[PDB]
């Protein structure tokens, strides 16, 4: 203008959106235990 | 306690029960060093204590 001020206004672009925070419950695997060696007792079945 | 009970049950076995009859007359008679008969040395040591 006569003072040096613009006629066509400036751009005001859209800022970045707030994101959604993400996590994860990652999982592992330990196997089952190997069954041991059986030992014959000296007592009968009700006692042992 | 369970470790000790497991080791007991894995190491306990039956037996071999033996009775052995020991007569002191046979032992004292077959001793080969100041051996003696029992029935006369008892009366020797009892009649003179």
């Amino acid at each position: 203008t006569i003072d040096g001020q613009p006629l066509s206004l400036s751009l005001y672009a859209t800022p970045a959106d707030p994101s959604m925070l993400l996590s994860a419950a990652i999982t592992a695997s330990q196997g089952g235990g190997d069954l041991p060696h059986a030992v014959m007792p000296m007592y009968r079945f009700p006692v042992i | 306690l369970a470790q000790m009970e497991k080791s007991y049950l894995e190491k306990d076995e039956r037996a071999l029960e033996v009775t052995r009859t020991v007569s002191l007359a046979e032992v004292y008679a077959g001793l080969t060093e100041n051996s003696f008969i029992l029935k006369d040395k008892v009366t020797e040591l009892v009649n003179a204590g």
